């Protein structure tokens, strides 16, 4: 009736967090560059 | 009950599709249930009385499964089945994604507290020699 009953209903919707984690990446630039935040 | 749900449809094509029967036929075809019932009247009623719970009724169940009449260890032995279904998922739970889905219960594991081997609520057919290999791989996932 389901083999993984709680255990794995999140990892249908867990590689939201790697984009998720991909956009954090990609907000540190804006700091380093698009200010040279830590230049200033 | 499927057995005797079966064996008193098919008297249905009988006491209105065979025009006369005597309640003598009727007391032999259903004398085969006569036999099983009580024997598993009598496991209901050790329910009724013990107040068992949890895995601690695959105890009773494996017990009377010990009785040597061959159709009645054959009822309690696919009652068994279902309720090893049951503690087989919890352990599937447990010990993989470290989850003690155990609400409102015991499934005989109580930071090591509800972490901890119950024993008491323990299947006899089951040894604490792999119960505490179970335990430890359930601790062993809980950190990680």
């Amino acid at each position: 009736l389901l083999t993984l009953p709680v255990l794995m209903k999140r990892s249908i919707t867990a590689p939201l967090a790697a984009h998720i984690s991909l956009v954090n990446k990609a907000a540190v630039d804006y700091f380093f560059v698009e200010l040279h935040l830590e230049a200033h | 009950l499927q057995p005797y749900r079966q064996a008193l449809l098919d008297l249905e094509q009988e006491f209105l599709g065979d025009p006369h029967l005597s309640i003598s036929h009727v007391n032999y075809f259903l004398d085969q249930f006569q036999l099983l019932f009580p024997s598993v009247m009598v496991v209901v009623e050790q329910i009724k009385s013990q107040k068992i719970h949890g895995c601690q009724i695959l105890e009773t169940v494996y017990k009377h499964s010990c009785g040597g009449l061959p159709p009645v260890r054959s009822a309690l032995e696919k009652i068994l089945a279902v309720c090893h279904g049951v503690m087989y998922k919890q352990l599937s739970a447990w010990m993989l994604h470290g989850l003690l889905l155990d609400q409102h219960e015991e499934f005989f594991i109580k930071s090591l507290k509800q972490f901890s081997l119950r024993v008491e609520i323990l299947p006899s057919y089951i040894p604490v020699r792999v119960a505490e290999k179970i335990l430890f791989v359930g601790e062993s996932v809980q950190m990680f």
